[PDB]
């Protein structure tokens, strides 16, 4: 066995600045001098692509801004000015066994606060006997968030799903929708809902609350 | 020694300096090791190429090479 | 000019198997090494094993011994990937992949990729989504803006086209990626306006779902008192 | 291998897994340098003995042993 340990497991980075990309071998993976160790662009929609083969042989028709070394165990793939197309994954891949790195994200800004909206059940979801309370906390950065939800003031974990949007190609910024599903039942015992947004951007979270029978 | 291949499978091209030593080299399914045991001697164009069969808890019959992990081509010259 | 060409995408049923090809060309195929790559949704790379067409001997990965056969028909340049006894988690992309160089090299280098293909593992039936339309907490919000939503809850299978305005409301929108829900699909989808465009003005999402040939509006109506 | 004599003089009785590599012995002269290039096989009935010459700063001739600092004789079999 070996086990390829990368390290961020992503990266956010500005344009212009210099990325770099660890790799931890376990056992090392060398051989006769050389070192069997391969560095692997994947953007979404795409195949990997060959970037670094045999830790510092920058592959035919990839840009010399790509730059790997180490020896042993250790490794490191270097891009020395990124540009927006890097934004990728970049997997480090031993060829001794095949073994796979746990892939490294890469992403191209200013701090932005969410803006959140609570949305009570529709009427429509409330014939059903499922009941869901959505909260979209859009257009923030950094991509680190953490939605906590109440009902009537207690924490409920269970029943909550969050999707996120990848980063807006345009504006660099990231969005979310978490969803607290519970029975029809148990929402109309209770009156109040809160998501609470914890971000970077405030020093306390934001909070968006409703009371159910209120307008 | 110089490796290459021979449609798909690893060739050992063995110089004279090598005679009497184990043969290894890294292949995906692990290290594999070689053992040659011939006439071997300067690499020339009397060459002669053959196959280094895979040997697994057998002992070698009628042969002078062998490797334990991958069957592997082998060359070298007979010069002196 | 070397490729590598696999099946299409497959839909198959828990406990069945599945079958994928690879179709190398420009090269001698019995000189390289075929990797089976898989990825799964928002998860790395995951190698299954790497056949030999010259011998035919293979190497798979731990995790997926018994699970996966990998095979060789040098006669057709073909790689074949067989996956048994599939579950939920084998829902991925999987890939075949030459090893170059020749060395006797560990080289492990992947330096051709084929395109990926696209398995699901669904018990599921075809299932048309339930769309909620998603108007702002009893008597509005304050600002100059407001945000409306749409819920589309309990389809299958992928894919959904959520609009709104039928496309013609495109700014200002933010649909998220849908998510497993006991087996069926849920995604929603947010739009922002400035608060003179609604409710002055309609808004509706539209939600296609091909594999039910279902299409459905909901306008965005505020909500009144109990 | 195992190291005995014949007439007073150092004999090497070689076996299949020495093939390609230095034989060395400890000699009252120092160490000693034999180097076997030999059809070497198994040891077995097939035996054959002969001398490995002392070579100092000549090039062999002829020859697939010979040692660089007091003659040696030397036994293998050709068995497979």
């Amino acid at each position: 066995d070996i086990v390829l340990t990368q390290s961020p497991a992503s990266l956010a980075v500005s344009l212009g600045q210099r990325a770099t990309i660890s790799y931890r071998a376990s056992k090392s993976v060398s051989t006769s001098g050389y070192s069997y160790m391969h560095w692997n662009q994947q953007k979404p929609g795409q195949p990997p692509r060959l970037l670094i083969y045999l830790v510092s042989n920058l592959e035919s028709g990839v840009p010399a801004r790509f730059s790997g070394s180490g020896s042993g165990t250790d490794f490191t793939l270097n891009i020395h000015p990124v540009e927006e197309e890097d934004a990728a994954t970049y997997y480090c891949q031993h060829i001794r066994e095949l073994t796979f790195g746990a892939a490294p994200s890469a992403a191209a800004r200013a701090d932005a606060a969410p803006t959140v909206s609570i949305f009570p059940p529709s009427s429509e979801q409330l014939t059903s006997g499922g009941a869901s309370v959505v909260c979209f906390l859009n257009n923030f950065y950094p991509k680190d968030i953490n939605v906590k939800w109440k009902i009537d003031g207690s924490e409920r974990q269970n029943g909550v799903l969050n999707s996120w949007t990848d980063q807006d190609s345009k504006d660099s910024t990231y969005s979310m929708s978490s969803t607290l599903t519970l029975t029809k039942d148990e929402y109309e015992r209770h009156n109040s809902y809160t998501c609470e947004a914890t971000h970077k951007t405030s020093t306390s979270p934001i909070v968006k609350s409703f009371n159910r029978n209120e307008c | 020694f110089h490796l290459t291949t021979r449609n798909g499978e690893p060739h050992m091209i063995v110089s004279r300096q090598e005679k009497g030593k184990s043969l290894l080299f890294k292949t995906e399914d692990g290290v594999n090791m070689c053992t040659l045991m011939a006439d071997l001697g300067e690499l020339c164009e009397d060459t002669i190429t053959y196959k280094c069969p895979l040997l697994r808890q057998n002992e070698p019959e009628d042969i002078d090479c062998w490797c334990n992990s991958t069957s592997t081509w082998v060359t070298y010259g007979t010069c002196t | 000019e070397v490729q590598l060409q696999e099946s299409g995408p497959e839909l198959v049923k828990p406990g069945t198997s599945v079958k994928m090809s690879c179709k190398a060309s420009g090269y001698t195929f019995t000189d390289y090494n075929i990797h089976w790559v898989k990825q799964s949704h928002g998860k790395s790379l995951e190698w299954i094993g790497y056949i030999n067409p010259n011998n035919g001997g293979n190497k798979y990965t731990q995790k997926f011994e018994g699970r996966a056969t990998l095979t060789v028909g040098k006669s057709s340049s073909t790689a074949y990937m067989e996956l048994r006894s599939l579950t939920s988690e084998d829902s991925a992309v999987y890939y075949c992949a030459r090893s170059p160089m020749y060395f006797y090299d560990g080289s492990y280098y992947f330096d051709y990729w084929g395109q990926g293909t696209s398995l699901s593992v669904s018990s599921a039936k075809t299932t048309a989504p339930s769309v909620y339309p998603l108007a702002p907490v009893c008597g509005g919000t304050t600002g100059s803006s407001v945000t409306l939503g749409c819920l589309v809850k309990g389809y299958f299978p992928e894919p959904v086209t959520l609009t709104w305005n039928s496309g013609s409301l495109s700014s200002g929108v933010h649909t998220f990626p849908a998510l497993l829900q006991s087996g069926l699909y849920t995604l929603s989808s947010s739009v922002t306006v400035t608060s003179n465009t609604w409710p002055s003005q309609t808004i509706t999402c539209n939600v296609a779902h091909p594999a039910s040939s279902t299409k459905v509006d909901k306008k965005i109506e505020p909500r009144v008192p109990i």
